[PDB]
């Protein structure tokens, strides 16, 4: 079944109402060990269970493989079992083996409806949703957003019919339109974090660090679904406004804390680097200037001496920099930025203080979070990865308490080595000119570059990929083409190939744009895995990656392009 | 003398303090520590019957913690006795040795605490008279000897100075001062000097002078 | 052996603590357990939690008390000497007596502490200027030990007022240094 | 009027500055009286935190309001620890961007820089005045002065007739502080094209003097101003805090600077079972092969033990080591990279050295007429290792200059009046070429080698590196050589620069181990077969050996056994140390001398 936007309080004491008991722990999370919006959401409700004197158990879990064992390895005594950032789209009574007669408590005839030992709730922000899931089951509840009822009535009928059953033509027809629902690709319509949210408000236990973690889990989303977050801003400041204080008067005190709503910048860690460090490895200012080659080094000085900074001024580092120029940057980049095409740099972000500390944004604290995560610290070797992978995993959970700086500060100065590094694989990339421009969409393959260890983790593949899609890829004024981004390691003799969703020129608000543009990959990779004796892995949560043999890429590719449904 | 529950613990608290700070081994609460056993064991049972069967969950958590409050007081004071134990064992050999001596150890120790002494006194001796003492000559073959160059026997450091608070009385002894506040006087004998407790003072006193009030409970370590 | 060498002769500051923390302290409680199960303790009273009435101040142990506030089912009302007022009044105390130690309870700064982690909304003073103050009022104490540990000697020493974590942490130096001055003067003799 | 609030503004700061729930100044300066050290080191970082607009005040003018921070700095002291003292110096920390030191110009005069450098010379220190008596020559009347140290004071010109300059001070009730200058050389990787390195005077104050030694990269904060000596002025840097990798406090006294918790670390990095493999790796990891010069060079590092004999004998406890062998063996570069790892080091060139270069030199002061002492490579090197490359083309009396300093670890000097015995205790580690460039086989060995006997015998060590063309190693070594030009493993296989530095000072500062009877007669019996082989060896040839095993040898493998136990901070040296002792000196020097 699932929860509408009020049911959330329903949900919550159920929750409360079974898996409550200070003999013994009957609660267990699964969290996504790799998506930020389900770390800071899992560290909401971790709070919210510990006001409330709860015992749990969190579990990092990377893949599906890992799910199921853990899933089978679960005791008998727990009652409700919570999966946050996965889940929604597979189908889990038949993927788990959940045969709902052996979870049946007691059945009233009465009623019409059965209790059962176990329920499992899903939190997945993902789509579309598995209708098995939603509409058959009862064991799984699915915490929606809306969709459901916005825009799912009629697959609701036609799957209601196909259970329910001349009749050849209707059966024929509600096949069809299931499996047009079916045929379309993935994408994220919402945060985790933001319903999360929702539901403390219901509940009322709403304060100021919910709503910090709230923020960070929304601007999570803000590289890549920027059209998620450009929808979500709007209840965020009113948020904002309404828990802070009016009077600000008040001189700093060692116990203040303040969330404001400041100019904030499309620029890399401004506020812990050099001013120009953050425009020299920013995706946005790289994209509109190609600072990969010597021309874009040439216009970037260029912008610096007309703005009126000098050089030796800029590479200062941002605490001890010329506080005219500081004060004066508002003014300075306005009318300077919309000459070189850089205007869009503009934009407003949340900056939060904690009392005579340095004042840190949302997007410079996701992304200390992120490269925590990333490089923070046969089968055999695949498993001591994703191993190390969850132990990281603990390290970027750690740095959200305010307690612990130095892993905040540990995990920037890893985000801006990892920058550099992206910096210099992508320079690599584009001047060998080693992106192929098929027909269908783009191609690109590591095979000797210098640092190519780094790249067995999903999120730094990523990282590079919007790198990579941001520049001579979103400009050029070229057709909008889906790419692909392959890199190996020989100590496993494997690729890890990773399809990528093409994005809209940032900033341009248009019918087009408005328009969401799906993931497709995962319905390819998983025809022609299925119809190849590919060997691939599909266990990864995100679809669009899999791991693929030395040998097999090749035939592979062959078969994508010739498929034409990417 | 029961009173109440409530007193019981003051009187557990006291004794804990005065053994965690006192140089020598104090007499054994046996009655207090009887009654204190067996209200555990009672209270143990009340909270599993309690909870074999949501207001109530409070209660529970705030018995289960008093009773965690309650063992570990008692696990320090009967640990810290044992150490004391394990000091001083050959001293109370002595003591027990003699007979015009007036302690008896069946009256200083509880029954584990007499058992625990013999047992390890007789696991020591074993141990030693195995590896070092079956080699010397019959002269000095005991391991409690008190007329060579060193006197083996270990005894409480009577002179230690320790922390004191004077309470008073819960009298012959007390008396006014020039100030006409209530003041105890006691004799240091080394110094032949005289010096006034008042009540509701801290001192850093000898322990051996101001042992008996200690005993009768007129003043209290901290 | 069965205890440790840092615990021997002294106590731990966690030790200092739990002692503490039997207190009595006053409370306001967020629920009416009085009525018009049951609480069933053996080392503290147990009728003033039976006898509860929300907005009714009422006295309890200090651990159940923040056992409460956990929940947020008491609001600590917190000591009358932990107000600014109360705090100036000692300090000009202490400066205008420098031979003598004011009359602050004898766990000041433990319950200060605990307080100030724990109750941080329940105080109605800034808490930044409560903490300033504890600060300078330990200066001052501070500056007094130090003066006065130089008449160290083989007879009684006299160190009213002083609180019971400053002694825990003073115990080691006076008992050891004292110690030593006795035995010195004892073999004289 | 200005000056109060700036005052209270700073007192503020060391009162209210609070990051969690301990108060970091007044706690700091508490704790900075307890034990007598006058002074408050602040980071930048936290008072652009409190109030930027104080930070403003401080970088807009230095010299004018650090004079009344420090007065803040005094009075809160007073405050904290006296209840009802000089001045209290500012030390300060920042992490803004070095200026390169030929990088200071106009640009930068009154204002806080940071530069690192090297410290070629110190000065002796000098004495400052910080508050005068003074009195009248006709009228006696008496007056006072305060000054600061921070320049843009004099004398009055007029009393208070009594003619121009009245006014002569009282030295028996002033108070006066300690100065110090000190020449900073920048960094021989930053200098430009075709220039030579560039010096920079700078002055430091009370407790910032003597923290360093000539010869020690140092980073410095200070201010970059002018003093007049026409319309020119010659700058210099007032320092207002010194930062260095070496614990030269330390060095010079007792053991310091370890921290317990940094200390733990070198115990239990000395509880490791197998250290001795992981400082072999650890030395040159970018060099293949090459492990028996490897193990010799952590020996070197780690050193003897010194002794002092009742009589006053003194027993050397320095490993010297040489190195000859055929081009393109990697010796040079292992020798640049124990200059780099040794807290102490100096790599000089025998081709570009002197007898004076090397020891000491006597110059004349072209002001005083005075001669004095300079000390050279050997000195500047004492209490470390010096690194003589190419130590073939050294000319004969440059080379003898080196015996008494290389064996006594003294520089006796009778010259120019001056008449001293400097103190040289330093370790030797030369490379060198043979006669032809190559090791000839064909001829004898007392044709290849055209050092003398004695020099020869002052070294413990003489590695005979001969490249032979075998196959299987050429691979590799290309191998590694490839994977070097076109490409961080610290994980107990390997150890950084920094941490195998800091671990040589803690063993070399608290270990100095003892041989126990069962390694003395072990090393006896082997020193007995070792003579008896060289003259079995020099009976079958007319020829008299060219590598010498004298007595010296014998101490060389003492020292190398007690070197080995220093190592694994051992007290006492066991048989398991003299056996591999035994086998590297075969390795070594009886493998020199067999051929
Ligand atoms: N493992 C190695 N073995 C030998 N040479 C190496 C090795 N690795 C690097 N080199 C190269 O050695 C060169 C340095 O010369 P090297 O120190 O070997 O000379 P040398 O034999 O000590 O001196 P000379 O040839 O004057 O006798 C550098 O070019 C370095 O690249
Ligand atoms: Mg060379
Ligand atoms: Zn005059």
């Amino acid at each position: 079944m699932y929860y509408g936007i009020s049911q959330f309080s329903e949900a919550y004491n159920k929750i409360l109402r079974n898996s409550s008991s200070h003999s013994s722990c009957q609660l267990v999370i699964f969290v996504s060990c790799l998506n930020i919006d389900a770390l800071c959401a899992t560290k909401m409700l971790s709070l919210l269970f510990k006001k409330q004197l709860v015992q749990s158990q969190i579990v990092p879990i990377f893949g599906y493989s890992e799910l199921r064992r853990h899933y089978s390895q679960l005791d008998d005594n727990i009652n409700s079992l919570l999966l946050v950032g996965f889940g929604g789209v597979i189908d889990l009574e038949a993927f788990l083996e959940i045969d709902p007669q052996e979870y049946v408590i007691d059945t009233d005839e009465k009623s019409g409806e059965q209790s059962f030992r176990r329920d499992i709730y899903v939190l997945d922000a993902h789509r579309p949703w598995n209708l098995d899931n939603i509409f058959g089951s009862q064991i799984i509840q699915c915490f929606d957003d809306g969709t459901v009822d916005d825009t799912l009535g009629e697959q609701k009928e036609a799957y209601y019919k196909l259970l329910e059953l001349q009749r050849k033509k209707q059966i024929h027809e509600y096949e069809g339109v299931l499996e047009e629902y079916y045929s379309q690709g993935t994408t994220v319509v919402n945060s985790i974090s933001a319903q999360i949210y929702s539901l403390l408000s219901a509940i009322g236990e709403t304060n100021l660090s919910n709503l910090w973690l709230n923020i960070l889990g929304t601007t999570s989303l803000d590289i890549a679904y920027a059209q998620v977050y450009n929808r979500l801003y709007p209840l965020l400041q009113d948020e904002v406004k309404r828990l802070t204080p009016s009077s600000r008067n008040s001189v700093k005190t060692p116990d203040t804390l303040t969330l404001n709503i400041q100019p904030d910048y499309y620029l890399f860690l401004l506020r812990h680097s050099s001013l120009y460090d953050s425009f020299y490895y920013s995706n946005y200012v790289n994209a509109k200037l190609s600072l990969w080659n010597e021309n874009g080094k040439k216009r970037l000085h260029k912008m610096f001496a007309r703005m009126g900074i000098p050089l030796s001024t800029a590479q200062e580092t941002w605490l001890y920099m010329d506080h005219s120029i500081k004060r004066e940057l508002g003014i300075i980049f306005d009318k300077n930025l919309d000459r070189y095409g850089l205007q869009d740099i503009i934009r407003d972000g949340f900056v939060r203080t904690l009392g005579y500390r340095g004042s840190i944004s949302a997007s410079e604290f996701v992304e200390a979070l992120t490269a925590l995560l990333e490089v923070g610290n046969s089968a055999q070797k695949l498993t001591n990865l994703r191993k190390r992978w969850v132990s990281n995993f603990w390290l970027s959970w750690d740095a959200l308490d305010d307690r612990k700086v130095e892993l905040l500060n540990r995990g920037i100065q890893l985000a801006q080595d990892l920058q550099r590094a992206i910096f210099n694989t992508g320079v690599a990339i584009l001047e060998k000119k080693l992106i192929k421009h098929l027909r269908i969409y783009r191609l690109c393959v590591l095979q000797d570059g210098p640092d190519l260890d780094l790249y067995r983790n999903p999120l730094t593949l990523l990282r590079l990929g919007n790198w990579l899609i941001e520049c001579c890829a979103e400009s050029e004024d070229k057709q909008l083409l889906p790419m692909v981004l392959a890199s190996i390691d020989e100590n496993t003799d494997t690729y890890l190939v990773a399809g990528l969703t093409p994005r809209y020129p940032r900033g341009l608000d248009t019918i087009h744009t408005k328009k969401p543009i799906l993931n497709n990959f995962s319905m390819a990779f998983q025809q022609i895995t299925a119809e190849t004796d590919a060997k691939v892995r599909i266990d990864n949560f995100e679809s669009s990656i899999i791991e693929i043999r030395r040998e097999d890429l090749s035939p592979f590719l062959e078969k994508l392009t010739l498929s034409g449904l990417l | 003398i029961y009173v109440s529950p409530q007193q019981d613990f003051s009187d557990l608290m006291k004794s804990w303090k005065n053994e965690r700070c006192s140089p020598e081994l104090l007499p054994y609460p046996h009655q207090l520590m009887k009654r204190l056993l067996n209200r555990i064991s009672m209270q143990s049972q009340l909270i599993e019957n309690i909870s074999m069967g949501n207001e109530s969950k409070l209660p529970l958590l705030c018995m289960e913690t008093e009773l965690e409050r309650l063992k570990f007081v008692i696990r320090s004071y009967i640990r810290c006795r044992l150490s004391k134990i394990d000091k001083f064992s050959l001293y109370l050999r002595q003591l027990n040795e003699d007979e015009n001596s007036l302690i008896s150890l069946t009256d200083l120790l509880s029954k584990d605490e007499i058992k625990y002494h013999d047992t390890h006194s007789l696991i020591w001796l074993k141990l030693v008279n195995d590896s070092i003492l079956k080699y010397m000559p019959e002269e000095l073959q005991a391991i409690n000897d008190t007329e060579g160059s060193v006197n083996m026997i270990d005894e409480p450091d009577w002179n230690k100075f320790v922390f004191i608070h004077v309470n008073g009385p819960p009298d012959p002894l007390l008396q006014e001062n020039e100030f006409g506040k209530p003041c105890y006087t006691v004799t240091i004998p080394d110094l032949k000097e005289e010096v006034e407790l008042t009540i509701g003072s801290i001192y850093v006193m000898r322990y051996e002078v101001i042992r008996d009030l200690l005993r009768d409970d007129k003043v209290a370590l901290i | 052996m069965s205890l440790p060498a840092h615990l021997q002769q002294t106590f731990s500051p966690e030790e200092i603590q739990f002692i503490v923390e039997n207190e009595p302290i006053k409370i306001f409680p967020r629920i009416t357990t009085r009525q018009k199960t049951r609480w069933q303790l053996i080392t503290t009273d147990d009728k003033a939690l039976n006898n509860m009435v929300a907005m009714r101040s009422t006295e309890v142990v200090l651990w159940i008390a923040l056992l409460l506030k956990q929940q947020s089912k008491c609001s600590i009302v917190a000591p009358q000497w932990l107000t600014t007022k109360e705090l100036d009044r000692k300090i000009q105390y202490e400066k205008t007596h420098p031979d003598r130690f004011s009359e602050l309870p004898w766990n000041w700064l433990v319950l200060a502490r605990i307080l100030f982690n724990k109750a941080k909304d329940d105080f109605h003073d800034p808490i930044h200027e409560l903490r300033g103050k504890i600060q300078d009022l330990r200066e001052i104490r501070q500056i007094k030990v130090l003066k006065g540990l130089k008449y160290l000697n083989e007879s009684h020493l006299q160190l009213d007022n002083l609180s019971l974590l400053e002694i825990n942490e003073l115990r080691p130096f006076i008992t050891e240094i004292m110690d030593k001055l006795r035995e010195i003067h004892t073999a004289s003799l | 009027d200005d000056n109060t609030e700036i005052i209270k503004s700073f007192k503020n700061f060391i009162l209210e500055f609070r990051l969690d729930s301990q108060f970091i100044y007044r706690d700091q300066l508490r704790n900075n009286i307890l034990v007598k050290n006058y002074s408050l080191t602040v980071n930048m970082e936290h008072l652009i935190g409190y109030n930027e607009d104080i930070y403003k005040k401080l970088s807009d003018e230095p010299s004018d309001i650090i004079p009344l921070f420090e007065t803040a700095i005094t009075q809160v002291a007073k405050r904290i620890s006296i209840l009802s003292l000089p001045t209290f110096q500012l030390i300060l920390n920042s992490n803004a961007n070095q200026i390169p030191l030929r990088d200071l110009d106009s640009e930068h005069v009154s204002k806080i820089v940071r530069l690192s450098g090297i410290i070629i010379s110190t000065s002796v220190l000098s004495s400052r005045a910080t508050y005068l008596s003074i009195m009248c020559r006709n009228c006696r009347h008496t007056t006072s002065i305060t000054i600061n140290n921070f320049n843009s004071v004099s004398l009055p010109r007029s009393c208070l007739n009594c003619g121009p300059d009245p006014y002569i001070i009282i030295h028996e009730s002033s108070k006066f502080i300690d100065q110090q200058f000190l020449k900073l050389q920048e960094i021989p990787e930053l200098v430009p094209v075709g220039e030579m390195p560039r010096n920079l005077t700078m002055t430091c104050d009370r407790y910032l003097t003597n923290k360093v030694i000539p010869g020690t990269r140092v980073t410095i904060v200070g201010i970059y101003s002018i003093y007049n000596s026409v319309a020119i002025r010659t700058p210099y840097i007032k320092i207002l805090g010194i930062q260095s990798d070496v614990e030269t406090s330390s060095i010079w006294n007792s053991v310091t600077m370890f921290t317990e918790e940094e200390e733990e670390e070198f115990l239990q990095l000395s509880r490791n079972p197998k250290l001795y493999e992981i400082l072999t790796n650890s030395i040159a990891p970018s060099i293949f092969g090459n492990e028996d010069i490897k193990k010799a060079i952590v020996c070197l590092l780690m050193g003897g033990s010194k002794k002092i004999l009742p009589d006053g004998m003194r027993l050397r406890g320095d490993i010297n080591v040489l190195l000859l062998g055929d081009p393109g063996t990697a010796k040079s570069q292992l020798l640049k990279f124990v200059e780099k790892v040794s807290p102490i080091a100096v790599y000089t060139s025998g081709k570009g050295s002197s007898a004076a270069g090397l020891t000491a030199s006597v110059q004349r002061d072209p002001m005083t007429r005075e001669f004095y002492l300079e000390g050279g490579a050997m000195v500047l090197a004492d209490g470390g290792v010096v690194c003589i490359d190419e130590f073939d083309k050294m000319r004969d009396e440059d080379r003898v200059a080196i015996h008494e300093a290389m064996e006594q670890q003294t520089i006796s000097i009778a010259k120019a009046g001056i008449t001293t015995v400097l103190n040289s205790r330093t370790s030797v580690l030369a490379a060198a070429n043979p006669i032809y460039g190559r090791y000839d086989d064909l001829k004898s060995p007392g044709d290849n080698i055209d050092f003398q006997t004695t020099i020869l015998s002052r070294f413990d060590m003489i590695f005979i590196v001969k490249d032979d063309h075998n196959e299987e190693r050429d691979i590799s070594i290309a191998n590694h050589v490839i994977n070097i030009h076109t490409g961080q493993e610290e994980n107990g296989s390997e150890i950084s620069i920094e941490k195998m530095k800091r671990y040589i000072t803690y063993c070399r500062l608290k270990c100095a181990p003892r041989l126990s009877p069962q390694a003395a007669e072990k090393l006896s019996s082997n020193f007995v077969t070792i003579r008896k082989q060289l003259l079995i060896n020099e009976l079958e040839s007319t020829e008299r050996s060219s590598i010498p095993i004298t007595i010296r040898q014998l101490e060389a493998i003492i020292r190398i056994t007690e070197s080995l136990a220093k190592l694994e901070l051992s007290p006492i040296a066991q048989e398991r140390h003299v056996d591999e002792a035994i086998r590297l000196f075969q390795a070594s020097t009886m493998d020199a001398a067999s051929q």
